[PDB]
């Protein structure tokens, strides 16, 4: 069946602390506050231009208050995980060591 | 149906122990962190400590250490709160909550009855008389930091009488869903405010601020709003 998700417009939120894996990722578990779920997660890894990429294929919110788990491999130094569109864009500053 | 459900009330002779469930329905306990509150007569919210049920791992406010224990069980999707040697020090309403980016869901309460270098959060006024209609201001004052990730973990809450405590802000600024638009929450680094333009009736209740970007996750002392008279 043709899977079509709009992007998501309302707010999400971090649930557990950013883990490290021992490949160099990172697993970002967020959960969706807004309206139109099951929708796509808007994601990017940026600077303060694109830094890191998205290793979940297709990150997508099945139902409020349901997390779902995002890997992604952010670049070494700083870089800034961008969740979701404005208004309270969710913004998580990272530095990979 | 989301909803986090308590064991019933509790007796306990002074020096005895007990142990208190909190169950989970419509969402697993493994998704996020769960945390127990307790709440004296007529005082403020104390957070005891949390859990992340995934892999067991237990933060304690220092307060609680060797009086708490809090546990998990994944199959049951059920938290626990174990209290050593009860006191009447320990005669309170226990809650259990999930959530980071402040508490949304709270369990309904446990009462318990005995019977035979520090974070400081500084929540001002501890009390606030009103007019309806009236702009009203709450502030939160922290002794260190309450960032993470560039984000302050600055969260809000509503408290009526008999009932577990509202998130309203979470984030310092970001109205939780389903709270009316008259709520705002503003602030960075150690210095935070809620403000509620216009005050309506129903929102007469005990408000709190909380920290957690770091344990221990302190909440204020509180704010009792009240109506001019």
């Amino acid at each position: 069946m043709g899977m079509s998700y709009s992007m998501c417009t309302g707010k999400f939120k971090i649930v557990k602390e950013i883990a490290e894996t021992q490949h160099g990722t990172i697993v970002i578990r967020v959960q969706y506050e807004g309206d139109g779920s099951p929708c796509k997660i808007p994601f990017e890894i940026m600077d303060l231009h694109v830094l890191g990429r998205l290793i979940t294929v297709n990150p997508i919110v099945t139902e409020k208050d349901s997390p779902v788990n995002i890997e992604a491999e952010p670049p070494f130094g700083d870089s800034y995980i961008i969740i979701g569109v404005e208004p309270g864009q969710l913004k998580l500053n990272w530095f990979k060591k | 149906v989301k909803l986090l459900e308590q064991s019933g009330a509790e007796l306990v002779k002074p020096g005895a122990s007990v142990r208190l469930s909190c169950t989970a329905s419509g969402f697993n306990i493994k998704d996020t962190y769960m945390s127990w509150v307790k709440q004296r007569p007529e005082q403020g919210l104390e957070w005891i400590g949390r859990i992340d049920p995934a892999n067991g791992d237990t933060k304690y406010d220092p307060k609680f250490q060797g009086k708490a224990t809090i546990t998990a069980d994944t199959s049951s999707n059920t938290a626990y709160l174990h209290l050593s040697s009860l006191t009447s020090g320990d005669t309170a309403v226990y809650y259990c909550s999930r959530g980071w980016e402040g508490f949304a869901y709270w369990g309904q309460g446990t009462l318990v009855t005995v019977s035979a270098s520090e974070l400081v959060m500084t929540q001002t006024p501890a009390s606030l008389a009103v007019s309806l209609g009236q702009r009203a201001t709450i502030s939160c004052r922290a002794s260190e930091n309450v960032d993470r990730y560039g984000n302050s973990f600055m969260h809000w809450y509503q408290q009526k009488a008999g009932q577990p405590p509202k998130l309203l802000i979470y984030r310092a600024s970001n109205l939780e869903s389903g709270i009316p638009a008259r709520f705002s929450g503003s602030g960075s680094r150690t210095d935070f405010t809620l403000t509620i333009n216009p005050v309506e009736a129903d929102d007469v209740a005990t408000y709190f601020c909380q920290r957690s970007n770091e344990v221990p996750w302190t909440f204020g002392g509180g704010t009792k709003l009240e109506i001019k008279r």
